[PDB]
């Protein structure tokens, strides 16, 4: 619970609260009654919606892409991520090393494209979502051998019902996630900047099973991360910056805050 | 009777004395030690060299200007050609270790300015040129402070960093990197400052070429300010002292 | 966010003494500001943030 | 200021007189310009409320 | 095996639970955990510091 | 990821387009370069260019590394 | 249980339960057997859906608003308040300040609009709804990046399912609601009179996933709210007047009631 | 965890009920809240007022 | 471990912190307090606003030069038209009420003088014209400071107040001033001055618009000097919060 | 909310627009007189306009002041 106000009166003593050096890297821990006088308050208010957990775990969106029943686009492939969105990445990166499982949710939707075909009488779609691990073999057609899933995880999903919902705990090879690493995969200090081996989740493909009509229909699959179980370790300040890149940290310089018209001000300018 | 003001920090073989100090800052609360049992993953007996690499290492000094920005060193590349630190680190595929970090400079009661010192874990840097990532030999100086700048750096298809002293490099409010451990060195009240840092990491170990694990940075936030006839030359040094450090995967030196 | 109904307050600061110093000693100084909570600080409704924003998919 | 460390010193000097103004800004902990920028006002602007006592450290 | 909790209620009642899959990646969020201790980032100095005491002596 | 995708070379002219392959990548290796030279299962300096240099000898050249589901790609200005 | 009658018999006495004085503010306590004679009546009546509770807690229709999708309305907002409808807007006005939980629900219907595009099949519709509470950013448009729903709440929904529904708890910064505000919120007395912040509780917005067809389709939402877990205090007279606005309580003077032919008169003229 | 309580029935028998979420405003409305005390808005009066009694003396 | 000169004083909403502090000089040994049931004789019961009333109000700034003979402000009037206690002391016919007082002048080590801060008990004046009586206006200023003169001031048929500085005003030695309540403040080793005094009238409460209880007097018996390139401008401020007040004789606001 | 939606100003004429902002509205602010000027990120007479002045100095004229989601009118009878 959060703590609660004791009653203060007048003071003339030695004791000086309100007197500290702040180069000793220490946050002063004065309450209002150091420096006036107060009534006692019993407080009922909690911290509760301000945990990791809470503040961590709610779906979003992440990615999303299209393929079509016919013509050159067949089937979507993605590099499972977090960094793509802005959201989502921004609340993660308020730490360094993170620890979760996922709860992974697909919205899947379909449209009519124009044609000219006539008597189009269109049957139920059918989607299968195929998650292949790093390292493994990868479709190069819709039609490909690999769609057999005999050890892969797929998840096949008739338009009309529930959106498919599954749970992926913690993958990583090291002990926690990291969302920053300042160095290099070559001991020669060589090759690209901040790229590791650590958060590599695999890839996310998906096609129609059948294709349904005689004229074209095009397909789109939104991905949405919901972190589970949450550890977080090492404080980090936010981005003041608007993202450029999904494998990097580049940014433009921009201003510590916004500007008023003068010191004394109480608007903004 | 005595001081607070007055500490003394003995490591190896050597000793420091400040008669002017604010206190230690303690990293989250940790002091070092050395890796448990039930912890480890690497299978052989590791070595300790104790004295012998746990002592302290003084850099070259950097001058403290009326204009001056900043300066930044990343931990591991500052030591690693320096003494036994520098050769077990060459001779070894896994390190571990915290730090002791003193930061010194002196002046007179009128020489005014406040200067942040920060240990920012993973301090991961951006290059000017978006496509492009920063090159390491812009990245680290090891025998060398690096330089923050003051203007914004121009992108024309070059490897450099966007080392803007209110971004940190780091794209981020520069005066939210409180959240670090950190001290402020303030002319008139300060001398020196101290931090002692622990192993910080996702993985028990790490190659120590590779990965910074820590970068030490020193900012101005108020300028240096002295009127006429005043010392114009000022110094600052830093000292760094490796604590409970422990090396794995003895084979030829070097790194490729 | 903005608002009149749940208005906070003003903050100053004003001169009780000038400043002094000696000869050879700067007369412009300045003054820095840190803001943290107290222990009875707390939340609620959590939202987005309107400081980040995007037009398209980072790469 | 905003594009420099300026932005973060507050001048003060020697005057002939007293009782002059240094500074002024509303208690507006998320949505004051001054505030909304700090690791506080960071975290506040996740959320639709808030409540407590602010501590202002002055050095 | 099923467990009775308390539900979020205000200031100034019990819910059930069981689990039917076998991994325990696939149970609920823990959104009751709240534990604090704010003194890592907040006054780790390494000599304590009392606060009617004046810092430095 | 290519190093170094941006880049101006002003002078044989040596045009570099190191690259790395993710874990993911499994898909057949294929090397297009862009003003004049493919590679499929000018002249490339390195015999082993599967091992991660597709670096050419000689406006923009484009070199394009593409092994599913990664997708790479080096502007090189040449004056 | 409701209060049952008790026998009396004749009388001739002082005792005088049927004089009073209304001036004092009391309501007279007589029962019939204070002024006649009475059998023993035991009365087996309950009074259960008077209860506040019974009265308010029936789910009912606040706004209902659409959209398309092709062409300038894509999506539609609405700030939450149950002032813009008479029903509901009457029966919670019966007091001063009330304190509940609300549970939502939403029917939303889509029609056919004539035009003269041909060969036209169309896929199932899936609808997002996204709450955003007050201060957060708010889509200007359909493919908005605000539609990431990180941190805003958001729901889902493919025609031909059940209707969604949630809970949503009590959020007044103050102790209760408020149905009536004598004041203003400016400390000059200027500005709106009788608009407060009290009772905020954000916007909705509503919008197509996917357009379906290559033709025109035009939904409706239909909003609808249940007070549950009510707290109310003050009650007041009952609104004589056709309600104006839905910001203020503005009226056209009415007469007390409905007129007869004469004070005698047994029938309504 | 389960509570059963009674039904609305006639004059002149039992449900079971489970909670299934955290938050306690998730649950069902309380319809059973028979309480009343109408001596507030009636009979306010500083001092009290028997009925056979006249109000005034 | 704490140092003496540091004091903190916290009264209603506010709260003075020096650094540099003799110590507290209280009265006559007397803690203010509020008036007793056997030393009373008004029977209404009073009414006591405490945190509202009994609180700092600081005043205007005056500056010390080189040739600055002294100022003096008489206590119920410095506050007459100041928030709350002006208020109360409008509207009421009788006030009873303690002080404390606090002096504050800082300067750097270089600069000299010392200043005696006392607070004097009926500190009744005398008119430079021997018929007549010092006039209101002349004797009492309610938000500005009074100051002394060093020549003697002209007799020709007015209603001045001889304001000479040896004579204190009173026509007695100003080195004896002494025996009253007081403290020194002198610049080399003070920074500030504060006095807690006790309500003192030979009557228990009294009406606060036709008479002034106590009277604080301010004087330089050391110059002020300094070198030049020295700060030039010196200010004195006054700040005054009263204790344990309270009121009888609630009417319509005025005093005639 | 602009306050005094409906007026008639008899007489330069000063037309007021004086409006205030809900918490919900984080939309552009967008102001629009009707009858001639328009404001997007006759003389307005404030250069803050932005904090709630969108008064203008000079039939019926229209005042539409909107931030998304609120929208308001004002409508003035200048004679």
């Amino acid at each position: 619970r959060v703590a609660d106000t004791v009653g203060t009166g007048p003071t003339n003593s030695e004791a000086i609260p309100a007197l500290t050096a702040a180069e000793t890297g220490h946050t002063s821990q004065v309450v209002p009654g150091d420096t006036m006088q107060t009534r006692h308050v019993k407080n009922y208010h909690s911290r509760s919606e301000s945990t990791i957990e809470n503040f961590l775990c709610r779906s979003a969106c992440v990615y999303f892409t299209e393929y079509e029943n016919s013509g050159a686009k067949r089937y979507a492939e993605w590099v499972l991520t977090p960094r793509q969105a802005a959201q989502l990445r921004r609340k993660l990166e308020f730490f360094t090393y993170v620890r979760f499982d996922l709860e992974l949710t697909f919205v899947i939707t379909s449209t009519q494209q124009p044609s000219t075909t006539q008597n189009q009488d269109a049957q139920i779609l059918t989607h299968q979502i195929m998650y292949v691990p790093p390292g493994g073999p990868v479709p190069d057609k819709v039609d490909s051998y690999v769609w057999q899933t005999s050890t892969n995880p797929s998840v096949f999903w008739t338009e009309g019902n529930a959106p498919p919902r599954m749970s992926i705990p913690f993958l990583s090879i090291g002990n926690a996630y990291s969302n920053f690493y300042d160095g290099w995969s070559e001991f020669s200090r060589n090759g690209v900047y901040g790229i590791n081996t650590l958060n590599n989740m695999g890839t996310l493909y998906a096609r129609h099973v059948n294709a349904g009509s005689t004229g074209p229909i095009k397909s789109t699959i939104r991905i949405y991360f919901k972190p589970k179980h949450v550890k977080a370790w090492i404080p980090r300040p936010p981005r003041l910056c608007q993202y450029e890149k999904a494998k990097n940290v580049n940014f433009q310089p921009s201003g510590v805050t916004t500007t008023r018209q003068s010191i004394t001000t109480m608007t903004n300018t | 009777g005595y001081s607070d003001r007055a500490r003394s920090i003995t490591l190896g073989n050597s000793t420091i004395t400040t008669q002017e100090c604010a206190n230690v800052v303690v990293g989250y609360g940790v002091w070092p030690d050395y890796l448990k049992d039930s912890e480890a993953t690497a299978e052989d007996q590791p070595t300790q060299p104790d004295v012998a690499t746990c002592r302290f290492y003084t850099l070259d000094s950097v001058q403290w200007q009326k204009t001056s920005p900043g300066w930044w060193w990343k931990l591991p590349d500052a030591l690693s050609n320096l003494g036994l630190f520098g050769q077990n680190m060459q001779y070894h595929y896994l390190g571990r270790t915290g730090y002791t970090v003193h930061v010194q400079c002196n002046a007179s009661k009128f020489h005014q300015g406040c200067l942040l010192v920060v240990c920012v874990p993973e301090a991961e840097m951006g290059c000017a040129t978006l496509d492009n990532t920063p090159s390491s030999a812009e990245l680290l100086g090891g025998d060398s402070a690096k330089e923050f700048a003051d203007k914004p750096v121009a992108s024309g298809s070059n490897k450099l960093v966007q080392r803007v002293v209110y971004n940190a490099g780091m794209g981020v409010g520069v005066g939210n990197l409180t959240i670090f451990p950190h001290q402020w060195i303030n002319l008139r009240t300060n001398n020196s400052a101290t931090i002692v840092m622990p192993y910080t990491n996702s993985v028990p170990m790490d190659n120590m070429f590779r990965h910074n694990n820590v970068t030490l940075m020193v900012i101005p936030f108020v300028p240096l300010d002295y009127c006429p006839g005043s010392t114009t030359y000022v110094p600052i040094t830093v000292t760094i002292a490796p604590m409970c450090a422990e090396y794995n995967g003895l084979r030829l030196a070097g790194h490729q | 966010t903005s608002d009149e109904y749940t208005a906070g307050g003003f903050i100053t600061c004003w001169y009780q003494t000038n400043i002094v110093v000696p000869a050879d000693a700067q007369s412009s100084c300045y003054i820095m500001c840190f803001v943290s909570a107290c222990n009875d600080f707390s939340v609620r409704l959590l939202k987005d943030t309107p400081f980040i924003s995007q037009q398209n998919f980072f790469q | 200021k905003v594009n420099s460390m300026e932005a973060y010193q507050i001048p003060v000097r020697s005057n002939e007189g007293s009782g002059t103004q240094v500074f002024g800004f509303p208690l507006q902990p998320g949505y004051s310009s001054v505030f909304s920028r700090t690791l506080l006002g960071e975290i506040l602007n996740y959320y639709t409320h808030w409540s407590g006592s602010i501590k202002l450290t002055f050095m | 095996g099923a467990q009775v909790s308390t539900q979020k209620t205000g200031a100034h009642i019990h819910y059930t639970n069981i689990n039917y899959y076998k991994d325990a990646a696939s149970n609920s969020a823990n959104r009751q955990d709240f534990t604090q201790d704010p003194g890592k980032f907040t006054e780790p100095v390494k000599d304590i510091m009392i606060k009617s005491l004046p810092a430095l002596n | 990821s290519i190093t170094t995708p941006e880049e101006m070379i002003e002078k044989t002219a040596y045009l570099p387009c190191k690259f790395t392959l993710s874990p993911e990548d499994q898909g057949p290796l294929d090397i297009e370069w862009l003003i004049i030279i493919l590679y499929s299962g000018v002249h490339f300096t390195s015999n082993d260019l599967k091992s991660g240099d597709a670096s050419i000898n000689v406006g923009t050249y484009q070199c394009k590394v593409k092994k599913a589901p990664g997708v790479a790609n080096k502007k090189i200005h040449l004056v």
